[PDB]
RNA sequence: UCGGAGUACAAAAAACCCUCCGAGUGAUUUUAAUCUAGACAAACCAGUCAAAAUAACCAUAACAUCACUUAUUGAUCCAAAAUUUUGAUCAACGGAACAAGUUACCCUAGGGAUAACAGCGCAAUCCUGUUCUAGAGUUCCUAUCGACAAUAGGGUUUACGACCUCGAUGUUGGAUCAGGACACCCAAAUGGUGCAACCGCUAUUAAAGGUUCGUUUGUUCAACGAUUAAAGUCCUACGUGAUCUGAGUUCAGACCGGAGCAAUCCAGGUCGGUUUCUAUCUAUUAUAAAUUUCUCCCAGUACGAAAGGACAAGAGAAAUGGGACCAACCUCACAAACGCGUCUCAGAGAUAAUUAAUGAUUUAAUCUUAACCUAAUUAACUCAUAAUAAAUCCAGCCCUAGAACAGGGCACA
RNA sequence: GUUUACCAAAAACAUCACCUCUAGCAUUACUAGUAUUAGAGGCAAUGCCUGCCCAGUGACACCAGUUUAACGGCCGCGGUAUUCUGACCGUGCAAAGGUAGCAUAAUCACUUGUUCUCCAAAUAAGGACUUGUAUGAAUGGCCACACGAGGGUUUUACUGUCUCUUACUUCCAAUCAGUGAAAUUAACCUUCCCGUGAAGAGGCGGGAAUAAAAAAAUAAGACGAGAAGACCCUAUGGAGCUUUAAUU
RNA sequence: AACAAACUCCUAGCCCAAUACCGGACUAAUCUAUUGAAACAUAGAAGCAAUAAUGUUAAUAUGAGUAACAAGAAGCCUUUCUC
RNA sequence: ACCAAAGCUAGCUCAACAUACUAAACAAAUACAAAAAUACACCAAAAUAAAAUAAAACAUUCACCUAACAUUAAAGUAUAGGAGAUAGAAAUUUUUAUCCUGACGCUAUAGAGAUAGUACCGUAAGGGAAAGAUGAAAGAAUAAAAUAAAAGUAAAAAAAAGCAAAGAUUACCCCUUCUACCUUUUGCAUAAUGGUUUAACCAGAAAAAAUCUAACAAAGAGAACUUUAGCUAGAUACCCCGAAACCAGACGAGCUACCCAUGAGCAGUUUAAAAGAACCAACUCAUCUAUGUGGCAAAAUAGUGAGAAGACUUGUAGGUAGAGGUGAAAAGCCUAACGAGCCUGGUGAUAGCUGGUUGUCCGAGAAAGAAUUUUAGUUCAACCUUAAAAAUACCCCAAAAACCCUAAAUUCCAAUGUAUUUUUAAGAGAUAGUCUAAAAAGGUACAGCUUUUUAGAAACGGAUACAACCUUGACUAGAGAGUAAAAUCUUAAUACU
């Protein structure tokens, strides 16, 4: 396991990248 | 079993070892709570209240003289003369209920038990007995098929001196002379009228003892009882008669 | 290289709050012990040597902020209450034993 | 063992069969299976696809 | 071993060969008693507090204090002292009453729980490209380089981890045979130059072929002699020991220097030292359609003040490689085999970087991930073309055909 | 001359020589002997030599003491003749401070020391230079004749060792006839590639290839077969050897 | 939308997974006590159950009809030749 | 259809009784080199048993282990012990004779090793087997009866494709779906271990405390003891194979090391030489290389080599024996393995270490805190299983828990939701951990890295494959149905005249 704080843009849990996801911007149209 | 190590193979260490570490019984300091305990005297405890119950069914009588080998007979108490028991002790639980008149001889009796029983007009007395003396007392039977001269009663050890020989204990050595003015006390001292056992119609049987070298009642040192013939036989010579009544 | 730092093993010895407040204790129970002065003891709650507080009635644990007043006899104490200026008051907090029962009761023993 | 696994696959391999027999059927018609099946359910025609 | 602070941020507990402080007792007098409710703590052994009661003394008097006050310590047995009491760097500090070295002469039970060789993980170290310009370059950042710094990727080196194998994954260099990558040494095409030419420096594109022979060292490496168009970098169990070698590492013998009183030890040297296997399975056992150098010529021309000195085009001769053959020479005591000898070796399409024409978004210009048409142009690669070709005589004998099986002849011979 | 019978035949051991040590003597060794004798050892002919040191240890004396051809040992720091070097001087510790000789050696590392000769080319070989701060004098130093199935180098002559392989015979080999074994073997109807995975797949995943059998060949893989790894660590598992371990 | 589980409904039930340790109900084959009499019942006893120890003994295969082994020639048959 | 299969006797085991105990055979020859009729002799002997092991090491100690005269009790008591492991009496008690003896012992891999201590392997001490089947008659062999059932073959070679099978199907394949089995591990299809296959044989054993059932009960037991509901009886229990070694007594110097006896070899050639001189055979060693490597050979063959009148080879026979012998020290050789022989006995030596552990089904089900010559193991605590008793357990609002600054959040507690929890009596396993998310530490703000705390998981579905990620309350049958996680991810851009 990495430390919290690492150099290369640690890999989010699946989980978390689907929340990243549903959580975007969408300006309005 | 289990899996691998000493489980499984059937070697694991003695009983009480934990591991290298310093087992729980060695850091413990020693201290005398068993020494010398196979040379302490044991006495079977006999309760006023159980007393009174072989009584009322039957198991002893009154109207006979009472002492270890017919409690014994009754079923009252068993001793073991092999387990350092030297007889049976009085004890006063049932001291308020005890309503019977009689006779009995133990070996150890306490204040409260002796006051109990002299208050309906009984007599107590307390008699020392030699283990070996102890084994024939309580099993007489075995004793006469055993083909043997009937033994002296030893004296007690300069430790029991004390408490036979004092009147307190009604000790069976102690000076007669001082039995009532000890008894007038008890009486004095819990309060009852003491009786005037010489007006009773079973003083005879009241006053019967042993000499402190005889065991049974009415037997002497040096019979042999042949019970195959139902005859008790008697020594002679003079050597044999004064070492027998020494 | 090798190590310098030595004898930092050490276990603890469990100094914390033992009866929180609304426990029913009773006489000689240990309410709490410390290193340091964090509860100080109040109304029927004793001080042992080892600066542990424990019960001396049989009640219910409060816990309590109230002043601090001390004893003059302490020189290190009474120079820092000397020092506040005259619109400040020291709070300290206090661990209480509101007793239960009561003291005792009257019977009728005889009645000659 | 095989026994006992494939006889839990047999319902579910007789099931992929008959859809693809109504997707065959159904698109001998010009009609696609997800439109047969819905459209039918709408009528309250409860049919399995057996 | 014991205590304090952080890691352990707010009840408790909580680890590391983790980060920092300490303790193995002194000073003083207030010389600190007996007995018992209830609790904290804890595997156990241990450790801690404590009302009431009794005695001590103000005649209804119990916390010894200070130094971060927290740590200042040791169980049984046993021994000594009066019976009250005391006794260990038992510090390996839950403590065996008293015991060291060496083994490459080693043995046994086990471990991939644990190292060396190999793979794998990771990228400190190493390697390759780009971003940023202070400056070096006489002037001039980027012809050639580029400090302090930024960023992406390769998995060759020494490490790090100890994940698969210790009822075995045989370990350096060579010999044989090479498969592959392109970050190209040569061969081909091209941009830039502080490119006149020649000789160079640098960048883009291309992996079909090629990349020498010797002295010393076991050597890979390196130095040196001669040469070549060039003597590339690296992966493949740092390819390849059921194909070979054993010089070196790496057993048992023996010296020299040193360490040790010795036995013995040294990534210190020196001499010697068994390299096994009958192939079960998988896999495999021939198509062709060339490449480079040198000479002559162009030409002492182009280019240059001179000195020096070309490319393209044309012609010729060799070498290696592929595939074949004995008239001669040579090996040659078979009528054959063989090399040192002789013979042969190819057209079209198609491309990468780059160069040029026409032309719009943008009525200029502009090679165009703008259209149409068209031009100059690396190597691969593809193909033209060449080789193979008749279903069903076959006992026997012969054969420049052959392990067996097949194949070619046997009418005039 | 001798040795590890069955991986080392040597530079190892022995050996003539030299030297040290212990013993004044009788019926089974030594010995049917008596110090020019006999045992316990070291070092290796010969030739030139074998320097200094009894503090420690050991032995003897068993007291002082005596012994190194007994085990063993045989030095720093600072300054000083233009510069360099250091004859010399100051000072300290020791039982004495490495003397003669030889020397990049079979002699830690530096090391492929430097130089000359040999070769077209020399990490080799021989000859010199030389602090070797870890050479060195019977645990022997140094020099030489003869000798050596030891180790290294050079010249000459020969040759398939090699540039570069070829021809022909015999034993194998392949076919036929006779007899007929071994290691090995979970079951196999026993492919290739990339990816995955206990981290190197005939079996998994994604794709490719695919009538079935026989005989003869080459050894890339089956982490091939063989030996419950000899290396390494662990085991309150063994043994041999030595002593300043404990007990005796 | 659809297609999609050891999930959850639907129809019947005998009505919910597992390694070390622990609990329970049954039971194959032997002998004995009484039954049984085309092979069993209730009990009491044990040498009471083998797909696995580079397991033991015996028999079989595979490797494999493979590796490897032998007799000089002719004749008039035992005499002459070749080594 | 071959190979094979089946049988029930041979005899054996454990006792009892019992005479009282080296059998049977001894004509002749038997301790000369045994089985050889016959000559001046010598003859004989003893010295405590040690150790493997237990104390988790090992030095004092370690039952039985040569010699006891028994049984019921005293008693596992007094005592003796690095006072540790363990060792352990006596005084004093009990015991009525002869017959009733046979078998809930085996049946040819069993039972003695046995058909036999014979074959055979060893110089010797010693080790030591396999092997039998017809019937009343084989003086019924043109002979008869019985299973024709193990692996292995024949009858009958094979046709794309895959842990060899299942779902099936009109149909053997073709199609679809499935990473052999045990052991060992955090995790094995693993290229980690073992097995060619078949038959026979081969591995849990003890009753102090306890639970269940029963007798009798303040008493129980067919003496000796235990007893404040206890005592007596029954039932329920704890494996197999393997070291290197250690000690004692025997047997081995016919090979080899050395020595004492007694013998026998060295031709030619060169030199005043029989000089540990020289050339070269017989003879003796074995340098170098190649074949050979289950070979001709458990150390050889071919070529080539060194000595060859000596410190030389060699025959016969004798001597030294394991705490030793012997050695021109190689830690050599002493009968094909010598850092110390072989055989037997101690011996079923002992292993915390490896391997193995045999019928069906069902219920519940654990990843590590503390000491330890201890981290390859044990003994406690926690957790868990079986039985039992009891009342409260989880969730848990307000209040409440420190002083300079300080997050996620813990402790404590009524209601409520829900049935859990505690205590008592018996217990074993485990105490060698892997990843993901979160808070930290060491490292390179490296590792599938390492050390702690909180939480999760170890699908037969999904992420193509996949221990750790996501969906999922794991029963059986159906040719019914609804759903969950989830299947191709984005941009790949810049004229300025
Ligand atoms: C390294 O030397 C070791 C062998 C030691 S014993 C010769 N290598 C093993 O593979
Ligand atoms: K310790
Ligand atoms: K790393
Ligand atoms: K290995
Ligand atoms: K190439
Ligand atoms: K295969
Ligand atoms: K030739
Ligand atoms: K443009
Ligand atoms: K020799
Ligand atoms: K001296
Ligand atoms: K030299
Ligand atoms: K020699
Ligand atoms: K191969
Ligand atoms: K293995
Ligand atoms: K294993
Ligand atoms: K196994
Ligand atoms: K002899
Ligand atoms: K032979
Ligand atoms: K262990
Ligand atoms: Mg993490
Ligand atoms: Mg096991
Ligand atoms: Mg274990
Ligand atoms: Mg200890
Ligand atoms: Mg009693
Ligand atoms: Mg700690
Ligand atoms: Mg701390
Ligand atoms: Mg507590
Ligand atoms: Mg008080
Ligand atoms: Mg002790
Ligand atoms: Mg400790
Ligand atoms: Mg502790
Ligand atoms: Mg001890
Ligand atoms: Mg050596
Ligand atoms: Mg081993
Ligand atoms: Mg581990
Ligand atoms: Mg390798
Ligand atoms: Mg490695
Ligand atoms: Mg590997
Ligand atoms: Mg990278
Ligand atoms: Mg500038
Ligand atoms: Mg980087
Ligand atoms: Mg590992
Ligand atoms: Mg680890
Ligand atoms: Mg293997
Ligand atoms: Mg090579
Ligand atoms: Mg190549
Ligand atoms: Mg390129
Ligand atoms: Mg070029
Ligand atoms: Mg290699
Ligand atoms: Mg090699
Ligand atoms: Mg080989
Ligand atoms: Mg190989
Ligand atoms: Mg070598
Ligand atoms: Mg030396
Ligand atoms: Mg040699
Ligand atoms: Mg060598
Ligand atoms: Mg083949
Ligand atoms: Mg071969
Ligand atoms: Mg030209
Ligand atoms: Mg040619
Ligand atoms: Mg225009
Ligand atoms: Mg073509
Ligand atoms: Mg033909
Ligand atoms: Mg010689
Ligand atoms: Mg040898
Ligand atoms: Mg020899
Ligand atoms: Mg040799
Ligand atoms: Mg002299
Ligand atoms: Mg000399
Ligand atoms: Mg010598
Ligand atoms: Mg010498
Ligand atoms: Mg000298
Ligand atoms: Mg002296
Ligand atoms: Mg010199
Ligand atoms: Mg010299
Ligand atoms: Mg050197
Ligand atoms: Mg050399
Ligand atoms: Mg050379
Ligand atoms: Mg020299
Ligand atoms: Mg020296
Ligand atoms: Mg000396
Ligand atoms: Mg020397
Ligand atoms: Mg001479
Ligand atoms: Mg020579
Ligand atoms: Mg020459
Ligand atoms: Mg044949
Ligand atoms: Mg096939
Ligand atoms: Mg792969
Ligand atoms: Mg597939
Ligand atoms: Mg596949
Ligand atoms: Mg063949
Ligand atoms: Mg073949
Ligand atoms: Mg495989
Ligand atoms: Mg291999
Ligand atoms: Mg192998
Ligand atoms: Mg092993
Ligand atoms: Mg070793
Ligand atoms: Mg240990
Ligand atoms: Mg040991
Ligand atoms: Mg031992
Ligand atoms: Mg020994
Ligand atoms: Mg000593
Ligand atoms: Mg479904
Ligand atoms: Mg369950
Ligand atoms: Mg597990
Ligand atoms: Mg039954
Ligand atoms: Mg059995
Ligand atoms: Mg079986
Ligand atoms: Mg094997
Ligand atoms: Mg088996
Ligand atoms: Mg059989
Ligand atoms: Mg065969
Ligand atoms: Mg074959
Ligand atoms: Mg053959
Ligand atoms: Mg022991
Ligand atoms: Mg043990
Ligand atoms: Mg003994
Ligand atoms: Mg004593
Ligand atoms: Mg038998
Ligand atoms: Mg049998
Ligand atoms: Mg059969
Ligand atoms: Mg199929
Ligand atoms: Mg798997
Ligand atoms: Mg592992
Ligand atoms: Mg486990
Ligand atoms: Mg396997
Ligand atoms: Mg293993
Ligand atoms: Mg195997
Ligand atoms: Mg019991
Ligand atoms: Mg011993
Ligand atoms: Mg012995
Ligand atoms: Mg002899
Ligand atoms: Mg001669
Ligand atoms: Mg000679
Ligand atoms: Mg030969
Ligand atoms: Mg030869
Ligand atoms: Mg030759
Ligand atoms: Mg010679
Ligand atoms: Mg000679
Ligand atoms: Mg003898
Ligand atoms: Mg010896
Ligand atoms: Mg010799
Ligand atoms: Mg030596
Ligand atoms: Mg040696
Ligand atoms: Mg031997
Ligand atoms: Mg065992
Ligand atoms: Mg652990
Ligand atoms: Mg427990
Ligand atoms: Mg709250
Ligand atoms: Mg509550
Ligand atoms: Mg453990
Ligand atoms: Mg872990
Ligand atoms: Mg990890
Ligand atoms: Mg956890
Ligand atoms: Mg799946
Ligand atoms: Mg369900």
């Amino acid at each position: 396991g990495s430390k919290a704080v690492t150099r290369h843009r640690r890999v989010m849990h699946f989980e978390r990248q689907k929340l990243m996801a549903v959580t975007e911007y969408i300006p309005p149209k | 079993r289990g899996h691998k190590g000493e489980r499984q193979r059937g070697t694991r260490p003695r009983l009480g070892f934990e591991g290298g570490q310093t087992p729980f019984y060695l850091r413990i300091p020693k201290y005398g709570f068993n020494e010398g305990h196979s040379f302490r005297h044991q006495y079977q405890p006999l309760s006023l209240n159980r007393l009174q119950y072989l009584i009322d069914l039957g198991r002893v009588d009154p109207t006979q003289p009472i002492d270890l080998t017919q409690l014994v007979n009754g079923r009252g108490v068993t001793i073991q003369p092999s387990k350092r028991d030297y007889g049976v002790q009085l004890v006063e639980e049932g001291a308020d209920t005890f309503k019977a008149k009689v006779n009995i001889e133990v070996q150890m009796a306490s204040e409260l038990a002796i006051a109990a029983i002299e208050k309906n007009g009984g007599v107590v007395t307390t008699a020392f007995y030699d283990p070996r003396s102890l084994e024939i007392l309580c099993k007489p039977v075995p004793f006469f098929l055993r083909g043997q001269p009937i033994p002296k009663r030893m004296l007690p050890p300069e430790a029991l001196v004390p408490y036979y020989t004092d009147a307190k204990n009604r000790g069976y050595l102690a000076d007669p002379a001082r039995f009532p003015e000890a008894r007038l006390e008890l009486a004095r001292k819990y309060g009852y009228v003491l009786p005037d056992i010489t007006k009773d119609e079973l003083f005879k049987m009241l006053s019967t003892r042993k000499d402190p070298r005889q065991i049974f009642f009415g037997l002497a040192p040096g019979w042999v009882v042949n019970m195959a013939d139902k005859k008790i036989l008697k020594p002679t010579d003079e050597n044999l008669l004064k070492y027998y009544s020494s | 290289g090798s190590s310098k730092n030595l004898g930092g093993k050490s276990p603890g010895k469990r100094f914390g709050i033992k009866k929180m407040e609304g426990h029913y204790v009773h006489a000689g129970n240990i309410l709490a012990t410390q290193r340091h002065f964090r509860w100080h003891p109040g109304a029927h709650v004793g001080l042992g040597k080892n600066k542990c507080l424990y019960a001396l009635e049989e009640g219910v644990v409060r816990y309590t902020k109230e002043v601090y007043v001390p004893n003059p006899s302490n020189s290190e104490a009474v120079d820092l209450v000397t020092r506040l200026p005259q619109g400040a008051v020291l709070y300290k907090t206090f661990v209480h034993v509101v007793p239960a029962k009561p003291e005792g009761t009257f019977k009728l023993v005889a009645m000659l | 063992v095989k026994c006992t696994r494939a006889r839990r696959l047999k319902k579910r391999s007789l099931r992929t069969l008959w859809i693809n027999r109504i997707t065959a059927a159904s698109q001998e018609h010009g009609l696609k299976y997800p439109a047969f099946i819905i459209n039918l359910i709408k009528c309250q025609v409860e049919l399995n696809r057996k």
